[PDB]
């Protein structure tokens, strides 16, 4: 028979501290092992657990995975999620003479922003660039950043930085353009942003 | 520290019809070496596995994808008659025994196959200095680095403060944005942020640098365009702190 490995959900976004559940299934129960991996952007895979066909579970730290070979299922449980768990999680099985990977769960574990202070700032132009650059920062993790209505305005997705020695984390998104009818006041107009967002005078 | 799985080369740009050979060295003590192709469209697909110099298992790729293993367990793979759809991360994994021991992956060889080398451009890189309003409101200062107009997506962006690589206070986009999303050969843009205290930004002796390594054409690639040959290179931008 043809092996098919299915993983759900395709993507999971959750607040830090929550437990989470990742599902894997395989239609051909004649496997020798099941493995779980994580993969970070721009890197290879790291092995997290290997469950032999004769085993029902494996545990490592906050990770526990079950295997029900005859049902064709494995569940990966991640306790008390942390931002550094953010990665793509891959399920693989070893068949008699083939190996098969699922399509992955892309996990994003969001920081709890204790003191949100949403604001849109204009950065200084570069004497070596022709772009105008705007920074939406310090918003809570429930805020979603949308793409611009305009094809020559570029907006990145929210990115979390950690200022370790101040125990401070913050979200931001960058918007830029080199068109002239462009204002940081309006750069994020296609996003639902907090009504209390600070817009300093320019 | 001991070596992980190693792969050479790191990055390749090729034109259609060419061939490439890739090498992988397993972790010392590992004898099973496996190759996988990772693409956005098909995900992670098995090529073949070697043990003690012979192919033990194989996937479903056509014969223009080939492999081999030497007596010291080093393995090569070859792809002939390259096509646009062969652009991928080619991953090596070693294991003591793939039947019952974990796979350990390398970081891959990134291959981009393009119609024409005239599609290849290095990034332009700029640093944008912090907002005065951010500094007065938060007593923090965010620098932005933009790397724009590059193709292929074979870049590594890093921040350096007074000569030391920094990770605290940094966030770089996990993927680039396509400048023209409809096109297969679109150039890319990437953003990153570095946030420091206002006190640190206000010292004019502090020096900030955003570095982008771009992996481009070989010395053996022909180049007949007027613009500078888009060779492997670093493109950088810098700033110094400012009292006011």
């Amino acid at each position: 028979m043809k092996q098919e490995v299915t993983q759900i959900p395709a993507a999971l976004s959750v607040p830090e501290g929550e437990n989470l559940v990742l599902n894997c299934s395989f239609t051909d129960s004649a496997i020798y092992n099941l493995q779980w991996f994580r993969q970070d952007p721009g890197k290879g895979l790291t092995s997290l657990l290997l469950i032999q066909s004769s085993q029902r579970e494996q545990t490592s730290g906050r990770l526990n995975a079950s295997l029900d070979k005859s049902s064709g299922r494995s569940t990966l449980y991640i306790a008390a999620s942390q931002p550094g768990d953010s990665a793509t999680y891959l399920c693989a099985v070893t068949n008699f003479n083939k190996f098969y990977f699922g399509s992955g769960t892309k996990l994003n574990v969001k920081p709890n922003i204790q003191n949100p202070d949403p604001a849109v700032y204009q950065l200084r132009d570069s004497k070596s660039s022709d772009k105008s650059v705007c920074l939406f920062t310090d918003f809570d993790s429930q805020t979603n950043v949308s793409q611009s209505k305009d094809s020559d305005v570029y907006i990145t997705d929210k990115c979390v930085l950690d200022m370790r020695s101040m125990d401070f984390k913050s979200n931001s998104a960058v918007a830029w353009s080199n068109k002239s009818d462009f204002a940081c006041a309006n750069a994020f107009n296609n996003s639902i942003i907090p009504e209390d967002t600070f817009f300093p005078s320019p | 520290m001991k070596a992980g799985v190693t792969q050479t080369p790191r990055y390749l740009i090729k034109t259609r019809g060419q061939q490439v050979t890739l090498s992988c060295s397993p972790i010392s003590g590992h004898r099973s070496v496996s190759w996988y192709q990772q693409t956005p469209g098909q995900g992670l697909q098995f090529l073949f596995e070697y043990f003690s110099e012979t192919q033990r298992n194989k996937g479903n790729f056509p014969g223009r994808f080939s492999g081999r293993q030497f007596s010291n367990s080093r393995s090569e793979m070859n792809v002939s008659t390259l096509e646009l759809g062969d652009s991928a991360l080619y991953l090596c994994a070693s294991s003591f025994d793939s039947g019952n021991s974990p796979l350990h992956f390398g970081n891959g060889t990134r291959l981009t196959v393009t119609e024409d080398l005239n599609k290849v451009f290095p990034p332009e890189v700029a640093v944008f200095e912090p907002s005065e309003a951010e500094i007065s409101h938060t007593q923090k200062a965010t620098l932005v680095c933009l790397a724009t107009g590059f193709f292929p997506d074979h870049v590594e962006l890093s921040w350096w403060v007074n000569g030391k690589e920094v990770h605290s206070g940094v966030c770089t986009d996990p993927q680039p944005l396509k400048e023209q999303p409809a096109l297969n050969d679109s150039r890319y843009s990437l953003s990153s942020r570095l946030r420091v205290s206002a006190t640190f930004w206000q010292n004019p002796r502090n020096h900030f640098r955003c570095q982008v390594q771009f992996y481009g054409l070989s010395e053996n690639d022909e180049w007949t365009q007027d613009r500078a040959k888009p060779v492997t290179q670093i493109v950088s931008a810098e700033a110094w702190g400012r009292a006011d």
